């Protein structure tokens, strides 16, 4: 089974579709088809949201609305609201195999907006332990993309450092992303520079945050 | 109110065993087909089983056919699902879910159970502040958080003052590190006026180690 599609970035107000298609004639209008839609937002369990390829559950807004034909199912949502991002599943449950869709990220677009970045340098009980975890975090942008290097004493740095990224805030529709260098407090010690350069389309320039080993 | 409540998953070595449950509530356990469905770390969603009211009738799919056998105890109101030639496919976070009389699968969900089917054993993780400076303050804001290092296997529930402190709070997702052990940051913006007033403390527990460490954050 396909869904389509992957992404879908959408605006406050704008129509959307979701659709998942078989390889199998699935749909029978009169007869009793069970084509399922669910909607996953973040850290939560998956929701039902229509049943029977066009029944809505209960509190599920007028919204939102389902339909089929034979090959096809499909969820429109019309006018689109900023809680209603997260991933949508269509389940398949009349035709063995009983197929989930692969989900559809639906992203909601909004205006550029630049990360305030904010960089902590390692803590002494860190230290102690023998390695130097240094962070570097970008807080609420947009859009997702956004390119963090560090340099060493000038010196750009390469495999040692990992990303994490928030998924989109509801509230505001931004994103957070955080970045880790990871050394060992030998290698820490043996530099003085530790800086953080962070590159966003918010951004006209490419903002640098460093600090001074210890001796600031 | 229709209540499901899993329980057992934890870290199984590959070929052991396990047997999660589910509690359910607010509704006739006796009258509805449960499931079980799971998401795989991908986020990708699989149906595992499903048995009968009278637990009669049962089914799985081909990728489980054999190894899982589900349960239920109409007395008490449970639901089971003893799991067996674990692989590591078979981490993955596992719901129960029932029907509804109309014409629906999955329209009432658990919180879900996360079964981790590793080689690796538990550990419990390190928790160091992330602690507010002038690289960490802009405007009226500055940052401070706390970095859970090194832990297996997930998850982690990080939580500020409590859980009184509720917004700024940015807890990312986990990362897997070369070292095999998972790591994670747990940040809050707070007015720069507050530092050195107002008391910030994470609260970290990690019940597989049955870790449980709430670390004072200061500037």
């Amino acid at each position: 089974m396909t869904q389509i599609p992957v992404s879908l970035p959408v605006s406050l107000g704008d129509q959307a579709s979701i659709s998942c298609r078989s390889s199998q004639i699935i749909v029978h209008n009169n007869g009793n088809t069970y084509l399922e839609w669910y909607l996953q937002k973040p850290g939560q369990s998956p929701q039902l949201l229509i049943y029977k390829v066009s029944n809505r559950f209960s509190g599920v807004p007028d919204r939102f609305s389902g339909s089929g034909s034979g090959t096809d199912f499909t969820l429109k949502i019309s006018r689109v609201e900023a809680e209603d991002l997260g991933v949508y599943y269509c389940f398949q449950g009349s035709h063995v195999p009983f197929t989930f869709g692969s989900g559809t990220k639906l992203e909601i677009k909004r205006t550029v907006a630049a990360p305030s970045v904010f960089i902590f340098p390692p803590s002494d009980e860190q230290l102690k332990s023998g390695t130097a975890s240094v962070v570097c975090l970008l807080n609420n942008f947009y859009p997702r993309e956004a390119k963090v290097q560090w340099k060493v004493d000038n010196a750009l740095q390469s495999g040692n450092s990992q990303e994490s990224v928030t998924e989109q805030d509801s509230k505001d529709s931004t994103y957070s992303l955080s970045s880790t260098l990871t050394l060992s407090k030998a290698d820490y010690e043996k530099h003085k520079v530790y800086a953080c350069e962070v590159t966003h389309q918010g951004l006209s320039s490419p903002v640098t945050k460093s600090f001074n080993r210890g001796e600031c | 109110e229709v209540n499901l409540v899993e329980s057992g998953g934890g870290l199984v070595q590959p070929g052991g065993s396990l047997k999660v449950s589910c509690v359910t509530s607010g509704f006739t356990f006796s009258d509805y087909y449960m499931y079980w469905v799971r998401q795989t770390p991908e986020k990708r969603l699989e149906w595992v089983a499903y048995i009968s009211q009278g637990g009669d009738i049962t089914d799985y799919p081909d990728t489980v056919k054999g190894r899982f056998t589900i349960s239920r105890d109409n007395a008490k109101n449970s639901l089971y699902l003893q799991m067996s030639r674990l692989k590591s496919e078979d981490t993955a976070m596992y719901y129960c879910a029932r029907g509804l009389d109309d014409g629906a699968w999955f329209a009432y969900w658990g919180q879900g159970t996360l079964v981790t089917v590793s080689v690796a054993s538990t550990k419990g993780p390190s928790v160091f502040p992330l602690a507010p400076s002038s690289k960490s303050t802009s405007g009226g804001t500055a940052a401070l958080g706390c970095l859970v290092k090194d832990y297996f296997p997930q998850p982690v529930t990080v939580s500020w003052n409590s859980g009184a402190l509720t917004s700024g709070v940015h807890t990312f997702p986990a990362v897997l590190q070369s070292s095999g052990l998972y790591s994670l940051s747990s940040v809050v913006t707070v007015p720069s006026s507050s530092l050195g007033t107002q008391t910030y403390i994470c609260n970290v527990n990690h019940k597989p180690s049955n870790t449980k460490v709430d670390k004072r954050v200061e500037p």
